[PDB]
Order: C-alpha cells, then sequence, then structure tokens
C-alpha cells in the first residue's frame, strides 16, 4: 500500500464535508457522539479511496457506488480501511 | 469402584495471595494461573465513586489514538 | 495430615454468605433463602472426537477416567437408550453434592474459567416442572470447552488428549428467579445479561 | 426432550376489602400482661399468648412468673407436666433473644421466676440479668420495693 | 320445594349477589357498536343480616372497547367482604366478538 512514511491519503473534497457538518452540529460533535448518540444527519460523497478517521466515530457517510449512496456507519474495527471498501458495486 | 485420594496445592494469585486446592497429583513447585478472577476484567465490581462519576460526564473530544500513526 | 480434607467455599456459604442473602431478601423463616443442591456434570458423544451417537463402553473409558480426575468420585455410564441396546452407551455423568461440590465450584471459577477464552457471564436459570412434591427448582446450564486447562491431565498428556469440553448443570431452589441472581453473584459467577 | 414450568402469579388482597367481619378488639402490653397472669391451668397458660406479636419479652417473663405460682400451689399429671415442660422451654429461648430489650422490673422478675422453678437453667440467663443490673444505678432507682424483693 | 336461612340481624351469611349495569346505553364501545358482555353473573360475598346489598351497581359510562372489569373493581358495600381468592377473573368485558358462530 501507500507507504508508511509518507503517510495516508484524505481527499479535500471529504475534509470540506466533515468540517461543514461539525459547525452544524457542535453539541453532538463536542459531548453527544461519545455518550452514543446517532449522527443526527448523514453525508453524502463519492471519496471511495479515502481513509477512515476515527474522528470519524459516529458518524454517518453515504458513500457512492455507482447508483445510490450506501450508509455506512464508522466503527472502531473500521478504522484504516478505505470506505470503498464498505460500498458494493455489483450485486448477484 | 474406589475414590481416588485427593491432595493438596499451592495456587498463588495475581495479587500474591496463597490458596490450597485439591489435586489428584502432587506437585512441590506452586501453580501460577495465567488468569486469575482479579486479573479478569470480567470480575470486576460496578460501585463507582462521586469523583469517577464526575470525570465520565465531563469528557471532551480527544483524537490521539488515531493520527499519531500519521506524525510517525 | 498434609490432605485437603476441608472446604473453603463451604464455610463462605454458611457463615458469610448466608446472612447476607437474609438482609437483602427478608422472609418470614428462616429455611426460606437459596440453597445450592447439586451440580452435575457430563460428557456426550457429541462433545468428543468420536462421531456416533451410541458408542461401546470400552471407547467411554477414558472419558469416565478424565471426569474422576476433576472431580474426585467415579462416574457412571449413562443408561442404554432401550432394551434391545445393552452394552453400547451414550455418555458419563457424576453428580456431587456437599463439600465435593463446593470443591469443584471454587476451583472452576478461580482457576479454569478466567483462563477460557470466550466467557462473558453463565446464561439465566430456566424453571424445571414440579415434581410430585411440588417443589420448584430453577437450572443454570453452561459448558466448558478447554478441559485442558486443569493441571492435572500434564503427568500423561498423551493418555488425555482427545479430552475436549464437557457441560455443567447447577440446582437452585428459591422463591424467585432474583433470588437465584443474588445466589449466584454471591457465588462469584458472573451472569450474562 | 424437557417440558419448562410457568410460576403463578400471586394473589395480592385487593385494598378497602376487609380480612373479617367480626370484632376482634385490639390487644396493648398491659392487657395481655393481665390475660396472661389470669389463668388456671397450664393448658390456658400456654393459650395466653401466642404468635410473634404476642409472645415478646414481655410476655414470656410473665408466663415463667405465673408457671411458678401453679407449680407450687397445684399438682399436676402426666398430661399437664408435659405442658409445663413446653411453656418452660419456649418462654426461657424467647428471653435469650430478646433479653436487650427488657425492663427493670422484668429482669427482677425474670431472676426469681427462675429460681423457683425446678427445670434445668438455660445457657447464662441469670448471669446475662445480673450484668445488665450490676451498674448499681437501675436497683437504686428502683421505685418499686416489688422489683428489688424479687 | 324451597330451602330457607334463618337470618337475625347479627349473623354472618355467603351470598351470591347479582351484578346490575347502569348507563349502558350510553358508553364509547356501544356507540362504536361492540356490547358488554357479563361473564359472571352472580358474585359471592360474606354480609350481615342488617344489610345485604340486593345488588351491585357497576357504571359502564366510561368504557371502550377491550375494556374489562375485574372482581378487584367491583364495589365493596359497608357491612360485607370479597368472599374467595380468585381475584383478577372477568366480570364484565366490552368486545365487538360473538362467538365465531
Amino acid at each position: 500500500g501507500r507507504a508508511v512514511w509518507r503517510g495516508p491519503y484524505v481527499s479535500v473534497s471529504l475534509l470540506e464535508q466533515v468540517i461543514t457538518f461539525a459547525k452544524r452540529n457542535p453539541e453532538w460533535w463536542n459531548i453527544g457522539r461519545f455518550q452514543g448518540s446517532k449522527a443526527p444527519e448523514a453525508i453524502n460523497t463519492f471519496c471511495r479511496s479515502s481513509t477512515v478517521l476515527p474522528d470519524f466515530l459516529g458518524l454517518k457517510f453515504g458513500v457512492h457506488n455507482g447508483r445510490e449512496f450506501v450508509g455506512v456507519e464508522v466503527q472502531e474495527a473500521m478504522v484504516g480501511h478505505k470506505l470503498g471498501e464498505f460500498s458494493q458495486t455489483t450485486f448477484r | 469402584l474406589v475414590r481416588p485420594l485427593t491432595k493438596a496445592m499451592t495456587v498463588v494469585l495475581s495479587n500474591g495471595a496463597t490458596l490450597r486446592l485439591p489435586t489428584v497429583y502432587a506437585r512441590a513447585k506452586p501453580w501460577f494461573p495465567v488468569m486469575d478472577l482479579h486479573s479478569h476484567n470480567v470480575w470486576k465490581h460496578k460501585i463507582k465513586t462521586d469523583f469517577q462519576l464526575e470525570s465520565e460526564k465531563n469528557i471532551t473530544p480527544d483524537f490521539s489514538n488515531f493520527y499519531n500513526k500519521f506524525g510517525k | 495430615s498434609s490432605l485437603h480434607l476441608t472446604s473453603r467455599y463451604h464455610h463462605m456459604f454458611y457463615n458469610v454468605l448466608y446472612r447476607e442473602m437474609m438482609l437483602k431478601a427478608p422472609k418470614t423463616k428462616v429455611e426460606q433463602g437459596p440453597h445450592l443442591e447439586s451440580i452435575t456434570l457430563t460428557i456426550k458423544t457429541t462433545d468428543t472426537r468420536l462421531d456416533k451417537d451410541i458408542v461401546d463402553k470400552w471407547e467411554l473409558l477414558l472419558f469416565s477416567l478424565a471426569l474422576e480426575h476433576i472431580t474426585g468420585e467415579p462416574a457412571a455410564f449413562l443408561p442404554p437408550p432401550n432394551r434391545h441396546v445393552a452394552n453400547k452407551s451414550a455418555g458419563v455423568t457424576v453428580t456431587l453434592k456437599g463439600e465435593k461440590m463446593f470443591n469443584f465450584l471454587e476451583k472452576l471459577v478461580y482457576t479454569i474459567l478466567p483462563n477460557q477464552t470466550g466467557f462473558e457471564g453463565v446464561p439465566q436459570p430456566k424453571t424445571l416442572v414440579p415434581g410430585p412434591d411440588g417443589v420448584v427448582k430453577r437450572v443454570v446450564d453452561f459448558g466448558v470447552t478447554n478441559l485442558l486447562l486443569y493441571p492435572d491431565f500434564e503427568e500423561h498428556f498423551g493418555v488425555f488428549e482427545p479430552i475436549r469440553s464437557m457441560q455443567v448443570r447447577m440446582m437452585i431452589r428459591s422463591d424467585s428467579d432474583e433470588s437465584c441472581n443474588m445466589l449466584v453473584s454471591g457465588l462469584l459467577v458472573p451472569q450474562l445479561e | 426432550i424437557e417440558e419448562y414450568y410457568v410460576v403463578p402469579p400471586a394473589c395480592p388482597p385487593p385494598p378497602h376489602n376487609p380480612k373479617t367481619l367480626k370484632y376482634v378488639p385490639k390487644l396493648n402490653r398491659t392487657q395481655i400482661i393481665a390475660r396472661v397472669y389470669e389463668a388456671k391451668t397450664p393448658t390456658e397458660l400456654e393459650n395466653s399468648a401466642l404468635g410473634k406479636k404476642f409472645f415478646s419479652e414481655f410476655a414470656a417473663v410473665a408466663k415463667l412468673v405465673r408457671l411458678s405460682q401453679l407449680r407450687r400451689a397445684n399438682v399436676y399429671n402426666s398430661r399437664d407436666d408435659a405442658m409445663c415442660v413446653s411453656i418452660y422451654n419456649t418462654s426461657v429461648r424467647v428471653a435469650d433473644k430478646l433479653l436487650h430489650l427488657s425492663s427493670d422490673e422484668e429482669l427482677c422478675g425474670l431472676i426469681w421466676a427462675l429460681s423457683q422453678l425446678p427445670y434445668p437453667e438455660y445457657e447464662n440467663l441469670v448471669d446475662r440479668s445480673l450484668q445488665i443490673l450490676l451498674e448499681e444505678d437501675k436497683p437504686l432507682k428502683t421505685g418499686s420495693s416489688l422489683a428489688v424483693s424479687r | 320445594l324451597m330451602h330457607l336461612q334463618y337470618c337475625p340481624q347479627d349473623r354472618l351469611v355467603d351470598v351470591r349477589v347479582p351484578i346490575r349495569l347502569i348507563n349502558d346505553d350510553v358508553a364509547p364501545g356501544v356507540k362504536k357498536g361492540g356490547w358488554i358482555s357479563v361473564k359472571q353473573r352472580l358474585v359471592g360475598y360474606q354480609c350481615r343480616g342488617n344489610s345485604i346489598p340486593p345488588h351491585i351497581e357497576v357504571d359502564a359510562k366510561h368504557l371502550r372497547l377491550d375494556d374489562k372489569v375485574l372482581k378487584r373493581d367491583l364495589p365493596i358495600p359497608k357491612g360485607t367482604r370479597l368472599l374467595g381468592c380468585d381475584f383478577d377473573a372477568v366480570v364484565l368485558h366490552c368486545t365487538t366478538d360473538v362467538g365465531k358462530e
């Protein structure tokens, strides 16, 4: 994968989406997210190649798969992977 | 039809306490379990003090355990 | 005599734990309180490497010997499923009461259960059909999947290699399911809920 | 193949439903003591105060005191002797559990009753009563000479 | 044949008192299309000779569908008490079922 000494990749567009979300919901971002409350809304994105951050913990992401935005709620075990690994593009 | 003789062995816990427990065979060296009741997380009392309750109520975001893998 | 002839848990239950339960759950009569009656240990063919519902007794001698080491009392073969089959059994069993019951519980909780990987708590009790005496009894069932954690099967490992798992049942007499949980907690056995 | 059972729910009595339409008046400590003393036979003494509500420390003392009077004043057969033995055995055991709640007069009577009765003394009932009254202040403040005399 | 009991004014007697309904026409359940079904016409009471209730008056003016009135809710006039221990027994039931006939 990407060389560890060069760091991760995260898209700039994804960061802007999260920053706007935090401003809209300051109370949940600071306190609610850690007591266990669910996110008040979801963030739709096309950034399937971005890495999942633990600051994205309790966040709900709608990841595009070609047709719709598949909901993905971040868990601790999903840390370190790409958003595109949890949104399937083919169906049988 | 004949029951076996039961002997005693010394078992040392994580806290240094010793217990005598039955055993079919005899062991001269004390036995050290890998995990005991005190070390295991399930056997923990749920009584909390006011100081602990206040700490849980007042928590601010802490993002260190992730993005540290970057700064290195 | 340098022999284990006492019982730590026996002293704890009658001299320490019993009074505490009375304070928590007052009852009109002294004898009206939680009591542990017996513990049954069973090994069936489905818990062994042998793949057959009905097996010969000479194939179950090893498992019967294993229970003797664990419990210190001889075990017995299960009754044949039918009169037609006589020399074949379906497992072994042993029942303990009194001091021997308490000693087994102490060793299991303190040493073996904490070293079992996937343990969170014992299931909730189940109420059985009252017998002719009209007494309601509750049973708590769980299994031990790693029998090679006892320090007794190390003298001859190759002999005891096939020993895999065992099932345990406890019978409790009490006025309500909540009382059963209180007794189990007093025994230092976490309950899964 | 193992069936399971469901315990039927309990039946709490409805409120405002009288337990009885008969007239059963309330009894205080004074009335119970009078009833216990006004007994003529061991059977009446046995039935003068029964149950944990009436068979209290003061009732146990009264039974022993009255039993001594009846034993001295009358001669009994085998059946009545058995009744007297039952009265003594139960009263002392109750005293051994509620001794700390007794009053000065009750303790004075208990010592007198135990001395008169011929049955074996309980564990240390006399010694315990002496210890409580050994402060030397209760006997001096005992207004009723009856307790001191006993 | 007629059986009678000598009943002074100071005696305790066991009487099976009938149950009566009041304001059954004005009820939400009846208006919707339901009906009030009586499961126990008579209920046991212990009464004194001087006070025997001619009947028990149960008001159903505020009963909707699936409303059940149990023995606990029955009035207990002065000088009488309910008999037996089988409380929590259905006496009235406002329903629409007609027995599935």
